[PDB]
């Protein structure tokens, strides 16, 4: 496994960051770029929670990119038992990240649409689950 | 009941390949993507060949004649189509990589660079009926070793200069005879030959090299043989040449280097007469008028286009389309303009007459995500990513107000009072509904209720409420003005995609994500009709994907729809490749229109994306003119018009109605039975025959007996035929004649003339005042000179 | 209807009067900017 | 402020000729600061983006694109009470 | 296809072409073997017969 | 009857004499032409001494500054040597005739009083051409360039076809020779042409009285 | 000629 | 120079703006156009004034178009 892509963005958060240090403090030009920064990486999800600059040299880290990762989202929100058959999942089709089926497994989800990854209406995943519980609707067709 | 077809692609005016001046000089070839657009320099219009290839175009040239333009793909596949009816002619493969193509100035012959060998064919007859193999090859040449960069024809037919990688340029003969006039091989430069050209003489050659110099070879004793007599070199300090174009007449040299700036140089006295810069990227493209007075420009990075008059160091055209996909669009109340918006986050304004960019906005730091126009129509606001909403007054071009919520709300959806005093956005991770006031630019109060993020939203432009919906699968109306706020409910059975509200206000459409579009009565709020759409929706098999497109699930459903003024018909559209227009009343599917036909985009058929471009409409609009709508999509604002008219529609026929029995009641004065039979055929021709026959003086008579059940169509005809007539005071006597006549009876019915008589107004204001804005001021210009004292 | 066809002959009479003198000023003050930036440029 | 303890390599006829003729250095990083910005950006975006991202893009130069009509005077676009 | 002309062949082994806003016939072919179909493309530019 | 038979029709150029008619061709030709100088403007592409001579508080001289002891003109001779750089730069010698086109057909027109090829020949002008054209006219006594462009507009007014374009052009006589009637207002050859202009141009108003009754029915119709 | 073909003096002293 | 500056803050005010309309108007035909311009100040006295008497003539121009309501209740009663 090669995490060689995320450590670039790891290192590109810290060489960006480390200039800002640089810039003058009282500068509004860093603290507003500093602030952006900190909001992106928010949003993405990385930073679980709102940080300081100080803080973001250290917090980012490979590990926090690959929990973003779909089918890793999946796995904790047990929806695919183990990692390979997340992955699986994701391939066929039968995932959709909000009103977008997502058959990429190297998805990163955003905070905001952590909620919403679900299986697609007319899965026959879906229709298994339904069985189980004998809650399977046939006017929702699913 | 109107049949649309391709019109023009506004938002691209350059992609790549090479452009090409039409022989007259009045008109510009341009390749947009897997299309071919026209621009109209001197009567500033535009126009895109309906005609699509598989891929994205590489090489066009039209004929000296202007009948026959030719088309070659990246693939080699080419078109042949008659340039003067726009119909497509013939369909080649060359089955190779043709760099360049190029007609003989004759208009017999063309020449192909196909890798390393010169193919020459022979022109087919446009005059001739359509024939099953036209092409034939006069001869191949094979003398390169290396891919040929270009070619240039001799002004009498008779030689080509061919420049290849093999840093060599190399003439031939179009004659067989001919083959010992012209069979050498020039050679001295140290990098690529770009281009090599005759003098006007045809008694020298010069060559242009990509380190930047141009040898100029000419027939001398050291017994006599071809020799550099002169050398000159472009001292680029890193720049190398990209382009070259050379005009004997005016021995004018336009080259574009990869730094993204072009010279003109006038040859052989290497004077440099001007030097400008376009950008910092490569200048792909040169080319250069027939009479050698515009050089038009072009670069693929960008997206820019450039027709520059050298002799008045004018700019005719200067252009540059979006860099992203347009998220949204917008036309102007009276349709005039449409104002369009990017993923880069800068609106672009558009004419929609000349189809070039008014102006650009890039004050907002992320992608605009919608933009809408007030009901009086001289604000302009959207909605962007970045958190921020604003409003543009579009008289001054200015963006007089910002919104934004107290915590950077990032906004999606936006829907404007049509008092324009009232500003709502919506957001994909707060839920609630955001409200300003235009004036004072303070949040009003935020709209709660929804359980999901909200998806869209629209007031009524009459009744004035706000209908939302979200991905709570529910839509809820607003009756925000008043004493008391009331919220109504309304229950779907997924999730809500798009919206759309009825112009009367008294409905409103839904696109849900099960592929179904739900209408609504909002004063009951109970539904009225249901439109099933999973099964007309075209979605094709990605690449990559591993399942099969009638299994797929990826976009079954509508992301955009919107209502006709009429209100009697639904243009729809998203992640997929079609368009559908459906009719409420009826539930059924009027037409599908295929978004692309390029082989390239995907859906037209572990820390690595697997990504490339893919079909999907973004958003859907009709013309308030009621004859056109516009659709962004990747490639670019596609707009469909009913502006030919080439079906016959008659309305209540008769055996005695006829075009002969028309033109005989012009002729025996019976003006008003001529203009009612001619609209009974409904054929433009004779409509405007019978309008411009009837005199001054019997236009009050006929106007006021003219029956009720035509009245819509007389008007919506003179509306249109007036913006672009010369005619303006014979319009004007009729419009006058018409509303004094019918004032009353447009009044009692205004939802039924709303499209009618918004297209007179059109007229009225757009250029009609103009004029009388101009009459008056010389009026008053006049009487200070003449009644003032004069100057000591 | 002889009290509305006199009210509307008044009523433009008055309105282009003031509009008479408002194009007339706007004209003549712009041709002083106009002799002012030729002198001085 | 920061006092340099080292020897100058400027010579003093240099010191005052420089100053003979708010920091570029301090606008130097200003730049590089937004490259590395808009390049991390893209970067993230791709990675969370449902669809296809596009990588983000002396002599006299010409503007392309304007932000008001040519036509348009600059007069024109103030209002009476900016005047 | 645009609605506005009427192709029809008859056992007289001819072929004729009506034009319906005039109601009348401007073209007329003779053909060898009676034409048993008469069909326009879509886009108009073939006739299959 | 051939248009009837080809299902074909083209406007008419001019319906009937009295009913005034637009140019044949685009409306922003107009917009172009009056606002063609802001456009140029517009459009305009963007842009030590051995003894160094300082002195004051810099070098120290505080005392100087004590007491009381204490480039725009070169920079105009510079922009002075760039001008007549840039006429060594172009050197052409071609030999080209004393009188252009345009003010060739204005004296003929004078001579004939029949100004009609030369309205031809300025409808037909690119608006950077027209401008050019309309900028040069001569403007010294007796002023009889100005006097023809008039009398040739007056003909075009009269003629009720290129209103429009007319128009548009006496907006660009005013603008560029304003002064030179302000001045000699009183000139009876100015004052003469004038008055013809002005009675015939008196007479298309009724285009503004039709448009301004259409918006004020529309615009009710349309509301109530 | 090429194998491809078809088929006063102003004094500058000047009195100041 | 003082008349000026009177009649240029009266034209802000719309319901004052007559007043300075036809004082400047009478300054305009009563006096020297060239004298006028030498004054110091007095261009940017007519600076102001320009663009509030365009307003105004915006306005007014506008009360024209409505006046034709009238001429469309003078059709409809001869019908
Ligand atoms: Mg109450």
């Amino acid at each position: 496994e090669d995490y060689h892509k995320y450590n670039r963005i790891c290192g590109d958060i810290r060489r960006l960051a480390n200039k800002l240090s640089l810039l003058p403090p009282t500068d509004p030009f860093r603290r507003k770029h500093e602030q952006l920064l900190l909001d992106k990486l928010y949003a993405m999800g990385v930073l679980t929670t709102k940080s300081k600059i100080s803080d973001l040299e250290n917090k980012v880290t490979v590990s926090a990119i690959c929990r973003r990762r779909l089918p890793v989202i999946m796995h904790r929100l047990k929806m695919a038992e183990t990692i390979q058959d997340a992955v699986k999942f994701i391939e066929q089709g039968h995932v959709r990240v909000g009103p977008n089926l997502i058959n990429d497994p190297a998805y990163l989800v955003t905070r905001n649409m952590e909620d919403y990854v679900t299986w697609v209406d007319n899965s026959k995943i879906k229709k298994t689950l339904l069985r189980y519980r004998n809650q399977i609707d046939d006017f929702d067709f699913s | 009941k109107s049949d649309f077809k391709f019109s023009n692609l506004l938002g691209t005016v350059y992609r790549q390949g090479n452009i090409t001046f039409s022989d007259d000089g009045k008109q510009l070839l341009s390749p947009v993507g897997n299309r071919v657009s026209v621009f109209d320099l001197i009567n500033n219009k535009s126009f895109t060949f309906e005609y699509e290839h598989r891929k994205n175009i590489a090489a066009i040239d039209l004929n000296k004649q202007g009948t026959l333009l030719i088309s070659i793909d990246e693939d080699g596949r080419a078109i042949l189509v008659n340039f003067k009816a726009r119909n497509v002619l013939h369909h080649f493969n060359f089955k190779e990589k043709c760099s360049a193509v190029k007609f003989s100035p004759d208009g017999r012959l063309f020449a192909l660079a196909s890798g390393r060998f010169l193919q020459i064919w022979k022109t087919p007859d446009v005059n001739k009926d359509r024939q099953f193999a036209p092409f034939v090859r006069h001869r191949v040449h094979a003398g390169h070793f290396q891919d040929i960069t270009s070619l240039t024809w001799s002004q009498d037919s008779r030689f080509i200069l061919t420049t290849s990688k093999d840093l060599s340029a190399k003439i031939w003969s179009v004659d067989s005879e001919e083959k010992n006039l012209a069979a050498t091989t020039f050679n001295g430069h140290r990098d690529y030959v770009m281009g090599a050209f005759f003098s006007h003489d045809q008694e020298k050659i010069y060559t242009v090299s990509k380190d930047g110099a141009v040898f100029v070879w000419e027939f001398t004793k050291r017994k006599y043989s071809w020799r550099i007599t002169k050398k000159h070199f472009f001292y680029a300090n890193q720049a190398k040449v990209k382009c070259v174009t050379f005009h004997p007449a005016t021995r004018l040299l336009a080259v574009g280097f990869t730094s993204g700036e072009f010279r003109l140089y006038d040859l052989p006295d290497f004077t440099l007469i001007q030097q400008l810069s376009m950008g910092q990227n490569p200048v792909n493209t040169v080319s250069v008028n027939q009479t050698g007075e515009w050089l038009a420009f072009g670069s693929s990075k960008l997206g820019q286009l450039l027709v520059y008059e050298w002799q008045s160091e004018s700019y005719i055209l200067k252009q540059q389309g979006h860099f992203d996909s347009t998220n949204s669009l917008a036309y102007s109340p009276d349709g005039s303009r449409v104002v369009t918006a990017s993923e880069d986050g800068k609106i672009k304004v558009w004419d929609i007459t000349s189809g070039f960019c008014l102006a650009t906005f890039e004050e907002h730091t992320s992608s605009v995500t919608a933009v809408q126009f007030a009901k009086r129509g001289q604000v302009m606001f959207s909605s962007s990513l970045d958190g921020t909403v604003r409003a543009w007054d579009l008289i001054r071009y200015r963006n007089f107000r910002t919104f934004t919520g107290t915590e950077r709300i990032q906004f999606n959806c936006l829907a404007v009072d049509p008092s324009g005093e009232v500003v709502c956005a919506g957001s994909l991770d707060n839920f609630d509904i955001h409200v300003w006031s235009v004036q004072t630019g303070q949040l009003l109060d935020a709209l709660s209720g929804h359980e999901g993020p909200v998806s869209c939203l629209s007031f009524s432009q009459e009744n004035s409420v706000l209908a939302s919906a979200s991905w709570d699968k529910t839509i809820r109306i607003w009756s925000i003005f008043g004493r008391s706020q009331q919220v109504e409910p309304i229950e779907v059975y997924s999730d809500v995609l798009a919206l759309s509200m009825r112009p009367d206000g008294k409905e409103v459409a839904v696109s849900t994500l099960k592929g179904q579009i739900s209408i609504f009565n909002i004063e009951d709020a109970k539904q009225v009709g249901n439109i099933d759409c999973r099964k007309d929706i075209i979605s094709g098999r990605f690449n990559q994907d591993r399942f099969t497109a009638k299994n797929s699930e990826r976009s079954k459903f509508f992301t955009t729809i919107h209502y006709s003024f009429d209100g009697m018909a639904i243009v729809a559209g998203g992640n997929n490749n079609s368009i559908c227009l459906y009719d409420v009343p009826n539930e059924v599917l009027l037409k599908r229109f295929i978004v692309s036909r390029n082989m390239a985009l995907n859906g037209t058929l572990l820390s690595t994306r697997k990504m490339r471009p893919e079909v999907r409409v973004t958003s859907v609009q009709f013309s308030p003119t009621a004859n056109a709508f516009a659709a962004a999509s990747t490639e670019g604002l596609l707009i469909y018009s009913t502006n030919d008219t080439i079906l016959f529609d008659p309305f209540d026929l008769d055996v005695d109605v006829t075009p002969h029995s028309t033109v005989e009641a012009l002729r025996e004065k019976q003006f008003l039975n001529a203009l009612v039979m001619a609209f009974r055929l409904n054929e433009e021709y004779l409509i405007n025959k019978v309008y411009e026959a009837i005199p001054i003086k019997e236009i009050p008579l006929v106007a006021s007996n003219i029956p009720a059940i035509y009245l819509p169509r007389i008007l919506k005809f003179i509306g249109d035929f007036a913006i672009e007539s010369q005619h303006i005071e014979f319009n004007l006597i009729w419009i006058k004649a018409l509303l004094s006549a019918s004032g009353g009876y447009i009044n009692e019915h205004k939802y039924l003339f709303s499209t009618a008589m918004r297209s007179i107004q059109r007229f009225i204001v757009r250029v009609a005042k103009e004029v009388v804005n101009t009459t008056t001021d010389n009026k008053y210009t006049y009487r200070f000179l003449v009644s003032t004292d004069g100057s000591m | 209807k002889l009290q509305i066809n006199r009210v509307k002959t008044e009523l433009r009479s008055a309105l282009k009067s003031t509009e008479d003198d408002l194009g007339f000023n706007v004209q003549g003050l712009k041709f002083v900017k106009q002799q002012w930036n030729l002198r001085h440029n | 402020f920061e006092l340099s303890d080292v020897k100058s390599s400027k010579s003093l006829a240099e010191i005052y000729e420089d100053d003979y003729t708010l920091s570029e250095e301090l606008q130097k990083a200003h730049s590089e600061i937004s490259e590395l910005y808009a390049n991390l950006v893209y970067k993230l975006d791709v990675l969370s983006s449902v669809h296809f991202v596009p990588k983000p893009a002396e002599t006299p130069t010409i503007s392309m694109e304007d932000a008001q009509p040519l036509y348009m005077s600059n007069a024109s676009s103030l209002a009476p009470q900016e005047i | 296809p645009e609605g506005r002309w009427i192709v029809s062949a008859s056992l007289d082994s001819t072929i004729r072409t009506w034009d319906l806003p005039t109601g009348g016939c401007i073209d007329g072919i003779i053909v060898d073997n009676v034409a048993t179909n008469v069909k326009f493309s879509p886009n108009g530019d073939l006739l299959a017969t | 009857l051939n248009d009837i038979d080809f299902n074909t029709y083209t406007s008419l150029e001019q319906i009937d004499k009295e009913l005034l008619t637009l140019s044949i061709g685009p409306r922003s030709k107009m917009n172009t032409l009056l606002h063609l100088d802001v456009i140029r403007k517009r459009s305009k592409p963007k842009e030590l001494p051995f003894f160094l001579q300082l002195s004051g508080e810099k070098v120290g001289d505080e005392a100087s500054v004590r007491e009381g002891i204490a480039h725009r003109r070169d920079q105009e001779a510079q922009k002075k040597l760039d001008a007549e750089e840039q006429m060594n730069k172009f050197k052409v010698t071609g030999r080209l005739g004393f009188e252009s086109h345009f003010t060739k057909q204005l004296r003929e027109g004078s001579q004939s009083k029949d100004y009609s090829s030369l309205l031809a020949t300025l409808i037909n002008f690119s608006p950077a051409a027209v401008d050019l054209e309309i900028r040069s006219l001569n403007s010294f006594e007796p002023f009889d360039e100005i006097v023809w462009f008039i009398d040739a507009l007056t003909q075009g007014l009269k003629s009720n076809k290129n209103f429009e374009l007319y128009e548009t052009f006496m907006s660009l006589l005013f603008k560029a020779h304003g002064d030179v009637i302000h001045a000699n207002n009183k000139n009876q050859d100015i004052a003469s042409a004038l008055q013809n202009w002005e009675d015939v141009h008196k007479k298309e108003d009724r285009l503004d009285d039709l448009v301004k009754f259409c918006m004020g029915v529309a615009a009710f119709v349309t509301t109530a | 000629v090429a194998p491809t073909a078809l088929k006063d003096d102003d004094d500058d002293v000047l009195l100041d | 120079i003082l008349l000026m500056k009177r009649c240029r803050d009266w034209n802000t005010n719309a319901k004052t703006h007559t007043i300075a309309q036809r004082t400047i108007r009478c300054i305009l035909m009563h006096h020297n156009i060239a004298k006028l311009s030498e004054i110091p100040g007095m261009v940017k006295i007519v600076d102001a004034i320009i663009p509030y008497t365009q307003r105004h003539f915006t306005r007014v121009d506008n009360l024209v178009e409505q006046s034709y309501i009238l001429d469309y209740a003078l059709v409809e009663m001869d019908k």
